[PDB]
């Protein structure tokens, strides 16, 4: 796992960095706007998945967890769990390839 | 006692054969405790055997050699229902003068014996061979003897021994004749229970007493046909006999003596285990009130429970010191608490409460220890054998881990009464070389060496046999061969090098300065964890870092107090920005989780931020607070906030760098931020994130000893932390610790018109937008974009203005809480309308200090 | 008793608890199967973990070898005991006599570092560091 946990504003371009893109780590980057390059999508750009979060906390509004429930370990043990049941759950299915898995929310969005 | 029995088992041969047999076949005949297939018993290993007959006499003959030499045994035989009478008569001496107690009475006495058997007992009809055998106490100690009576030969039951017993307490002609003997109460020279006890095995004895001397021997024959006829012999040549073997009441093989036919679990612990044995021997020094008292009681049996799994009956042996606390409590929260300290803790009080016992128990396991090494290799001392020893000496005082670069490092704990620097003790010191240790080695362990040097001496001068005089004169002789040692360089470099592996305490460093709740200060050890205290003691807490600065607690009436609050007062007149600033500076003590806040504090120069600043940075010292440079705003000095609590900046219209900011408001960021400055920041950002962290305050008060001395000034110093420590209790009994719970009005509207001066959009959202929930108006990111344009273009400049970059900056802006995505999936403005030009407020739309009377650092009763 | 005398023995004693396996840096390494009832950081269980110096092993020289060196000495002492011809005697009796001359070495620190310098070549196992961690699995 390598997070970009961060961003201000738009991000920057990304053209020679999503060439270096296209290695055994998962990757995520966590920008609040859009970035400022893309490419053909059956080119370079093929690889970019896109998400929008939608639900504000303060069905789109909903009222510890940051300083508290982050630190315990058995919140940790039981979000283990959680990721070793999905693993066994994806493996069983799609026999571990991650395309085979329908998701048209995110490929509209990207 | 142990030292003696070490050095009889090895100068001893035959004392290392008989261990050595009893080891290797006679342990597969080990018998359960409270087996009734016991026949022998081990008073010192604790262990039970059951022999058949056939070993029973190898052993019997082991029993024989061993004894002849003198060694101190202490088995025991078991005698059941049916076995030989013992008779024991411990006379009480009305003198110290031992009574003679020539053949003449003892032939008497046996005589008087075999009566009272005839009278109170059936025997088989025929010649029958009985037996007779007369140890006496070898002295008589402060007018008390005693002597026993062994009848192997004879078979009864136990209901026979009985009533024989009863019998001889009857008996006018023993009382008479042990009347002129001198002893005192001759019808109480009978054991009633000599029935019951198994006997002590020839030639053993009792711990600390010397074993019973065999006097003589006589035998007896016996007719049915004459019953009046008592021929009584002394034996002749006893000693030539396996006499171990003779005296068992249940050997039945005896070559003269011939058969006629008429809470373990504590005990195992504390002999498996030396350090169990020690720690029992220290834990009677403690005062009565640590098993009956609940937080002292607790404190032990957690100590206990950490030092390892199995100290269990321990801990119910000590919980059971009070019967009424045992079950008033006890008995349930010994297994409640079974289910941060350790012997060290004990170790110490046991030394604060018994001091000199406490010495003499750990100098005689110092030497204990010591001759055990001596005693097993001939004296000849090697590195490992004094690592060990030093070790058990001083222990409690050094800590060796691995540093990050491979190397092992000393640390030392300090203690008064030793040279060191000014705030450094109760405390863990990083020390290249244990000096302390190589000193100690030289000087301290020599009085050790001393102790056995005079013991080796005493047994020399002893009366011993010859090749246990020339195996001494040997052992000394090498002894002081290896003596010399302690003092050579490089011996004491190699005995160092091995003690850095006991000495090894592994996870010392990862756990040093760990925890957030606890500061090293002059005097000792500050703790918040609990409001209120100084650890100014022994303890376990690993500390090393330190500031210089001596902690007092809150005293109102000092003149130091007194002034720093007026020099407060004065800088800050407002109570709520006081009480603010106070608290949020009192946080930098604190060096745990923070809340994200960074402060913007202006001031016009001469006003005392500076020099509230300096105090509290010198307060802190260097070890916890920094000085940061500006220069990384306006742009490796990130790694200076590591493990500290304090942070601060001290030209004109210094531009900020919104990244730097937000990195460093993000190891983890355990610091309180300030930014002084006397010219006003300019911020080249309008995200709500950034800017809601912010805050800006400016000093107003111009001053018209302190500056220069008063902030040297120790007392000053400690005064100045005493008043923020109790800011910091005040804000954590209050608020529970917040700082966005306290209400400064001034700062907030301070910060907000700094922020509306700087930023273009919050006080185009404050004065051109203004909430409404009636006016529900869709300005969607595009409308309310382009209104935004014309603002910047008719208000301020004209510049061009890009619809994507704006709406992206009001997402994130103040107004986030007011845009609902659109079922078209499209932001919009809800609930709110747009000002235009020469607009007012409508109805039901709205834009988006109690001084006490006394002092105001006191503790104001409204929430 | 001499280095790898000593090396052998421990290597037959505890073989299944360290390997040694040189890095790129050109120094051999120690390495340590962590078992229960040890101290040790956390989630550092049924784990090998990288040691500067085998602690365990130097303390293990010293206390659990001389098991071993405390039976032999009562095995010679018990062929003393028994009845034998005048020349074994006394070949007994001098092998005694140098047992205990080389019996407190363990205990040297001089001794006990050549003793693991021999050890570790007993206790090399090739390739391992490559091997290390390589499972993703």
């Amino acid at each position: 796992y390598g997070y970009f946990e961060e961003t201000n504003k738009s991000e920057i371009l990304n053209t020679s960095r999503l060439k270096e893109m296209v290695m055994t780590a998962t990757m995520v980057a966590a920008s609040n706007y859009n970035f400022i390059i893309d490419t053909t999508d059956h080119g370079t750009w093929r690889r970019l998945r896109h998400y929008r979060s939608k639900v504000k906390f303060c069905s789109y509004e909903k009222k510890r967890f940051i300083h508290e429930y982050i630190m315990d370990p058995n919140c940790q043990n039981a979000f283990f769990s959680i990721l070793v049941y999905f693993w066994e759950k994806l493996q069983k299915e799609y026999n571990g390839q991650i395309k085979k898995v329908f998701c048209p929310t995110i490929e509209s969005e990207t | 006692d142990t030292i003696q029995l070490t050095a009889q088992r090895k100068y001893l041969a035959e004392v290392q054969a008989l261990e050595t047999l009893l080891a290797r076949e006679l342990s597969v005949f080990l018998t359960e405790p409270g087996s009734k297939k016991t026949n022998i018993i081990n008073r010192i290993t604790g262990k039970t055997y059951a022999l058949p007959s056939t070993e029973l006499l190898r052993f019997y003959e082991h029993l024989e050699q061993c004894r002849k030499q003198g060694a101190l045994m202490y088995f025991l035989e078991r005698q059941g229902t049916y076995s030989g009478l013992m008779l024991d008569y411990d006379l009480k001496l009305n003198t110290n003068a031992a009574p003679s107690l020539e053949s003449s009475v003892l032939s008497r006495l046996c005589h008087r014996i075999f009566v009272h058997i005839k009278n109170s007992s059936v025997l088989p009809e025929g010649s029958h061979k009985i037996h007779f055998f007369f140890t006496l106490k070898p002295e008589a100690v402060q007018g008390k003897y005693g002597f026993h009576v062994l009848i192997p030969g004879l078979k009864m039951a136990a209901s026979t021994k009985k009533s024989i017993i009863a019998s001889l307490q009857h008996d006018a002609t023993v009382q008479k004749i042990l009347h002129e003997q001198g002893v005192a109460n001759p019808e109480s020279c009978l054991d009633p229970h000599s029935a019951s006890v198994p006997s002590l095995l020839y030639g053993s004895s009792k711990l600390n007493h010397r074993p019973y001397q065999l006097k003589t021997g006589f035998e007896l024959v016996f007719d049915s046909s004459d019953p009046d006829y008592i021929p009584i012999h002394q034996i002749k040549n006893i000693e030539s006999y396996n006499l171990v073997s003779e005296l068992s009441l249940t050997n039945e093989q005896g070559s003269l003596v011939r058969p006629v036919y008429c809470d373990h679990s504590l005990s195992i612990l504390m002999l498996h285990d030396p350090e169990a044995r020690y720690l029992h021997k220290i834990l009677n020094l403690l005062p009565p009130e640590y098993y009956v008292e609940y937080p002292l009681w607790s404190n032990v049996v957690f100590a206990l429970a950490n030092t390892s799994a199995n100290y269990r009956p321990l801990a119910e042996w000590f919980s059971q010191k009070c019967p009424e606390k045992w079950n008033t409590g006890g008995k349930e929260k010994l297994e409640k608490l079974w289910n941060k300290i350790t012997k060290r803790s004990i170790m110490y009080w046991a030394h604060k409460h018994a001091p000199q016992q406490y010495k003499e128990i750990v100098e005689q396991g110092y030497f204990s220890i010591l001759a055990e090494y001596v005693y097993s290799y001939n004296g000849t001392l090697e590195h490992y054998m004094i690592a060990k020893v030093i070790y058990a000496m001083m222990g409690n005082k050094f800590v060796v881990d691995v540093d990050s670069n491979g190397k092992y490092v000393w640390f030392e704990f300090v203690l008064p009464g030793q040279p060191m620097n000014q705030g450094e003790i109760w405390k863990w010191r990083k020390e290249v070389n244990p000096d302390e240790l190589h000193i100690y080695i030289s000087e301290n362990f020599s009085r050790v060496m001393d102790r056995i040097t005079e013991h080796i001496k005493y047994h020399l001068s002893q009366p011993h046999e010859t090749n246990i005089l020339n195996y001494y004169k040997k052992l000394l002789k090498a002894f002081e061969r290896s003596k010399s040692k302690i003092f050579n360089d490089s011996f004491k470099k190699g005995v160092i090098r091995q003690a850095e592996f006991l000495f090894r305490q592994r996870s010392f460093i990862q756990t040093l300065d760990t925890n957030p709740y606890l500061l090293g200060v002059g005097n000792g050890v500050l703790s918040i964890e609990t409001i209120p205290k100084l650890i100014n003691h022994f303890h376990e807490h690993p500390i090393h870092q330190y500031t210089h600065i001596c902690y007092e607690p809150f005293n109102p009436e000092n003149p130091w107090t007194k002034l720093l609050l007026n020099a407060l007062q004065d800088i800050i007149p407002e109570l709520d920005a006081r009480l603010w600033i106070m608290f949020y500076l009192s946080t930098a003590i604190f060096r745990g989780l923070k809340e994200a806040l960074m402060l913007l504090w202006l001031g016009g120069g001469c006003n005392g931020k500076t020099f509230l600043m300096r105090l509290v940075a010198m307060v802190l010292g260097d070890h916890y607070a920094s000085k940061l440079n500006i220069s990384l705003l306006t742009s490796s000095a990130f790694m200076r906030l590591k493990g500290r609590g304090y942070g601060y900046f001290e030209n004109k219209s210094e531009i900020l760098n919104t990244s730097r900011l937000k990195e460093m408001v993000n190891f983890q960021m355990t610091a309180t931020m300030v930014a002084a400055s006397n010219y006003n920041f300019i911020i080249d950002t309008t995200d709500h994130g950034t800017w809601r962290r912010l805050r800006h305050y400016r000093s107003k008060v111009k001053f018209c000893r302190f500056i220069h001395e008063y902030i040297m000034d120790p007392n000053c110093q400690n005064a100045f932390f005493s008043i923020l420590v109790y800011f910091w209790e005040k804000l954590q009994k209050e608020y529970n610790g917040q700082i966005k719970k306290v209400f400064c009005p001034t700062i907030e509207s301070e910060t907000e018109a700094y922020r509306k001066s700087q930023d273009t959009l919050h006080r185009f959202i404050t004065e051109r937008v203004v909430e409404s929930p009636s006016a529900e108006t869709v300005y969607n990111l595009s409308e309310v974009v382009t209104a935004y344009a014309e603002w910047y273009n008719a208000n301020i400049n004209v510049k061009r203005h890009i619809a994507l970059e704006l709406s992206q900056e009001l997402e994130n802006s103040v107004l986030e809480k007011y845009l609902q995505w659109s079922p078209n999936k499209t932001r919009i403005l809800k609930g709110c309308r747009i000002l235009h030009k020469f607009e007012t407020l409508q109805p039901g739309e709205s834009y988006i200090i109690c001084e006490p009377k006394n002092k105001w650092w006191e503790w104001s009763p409204n929430p």
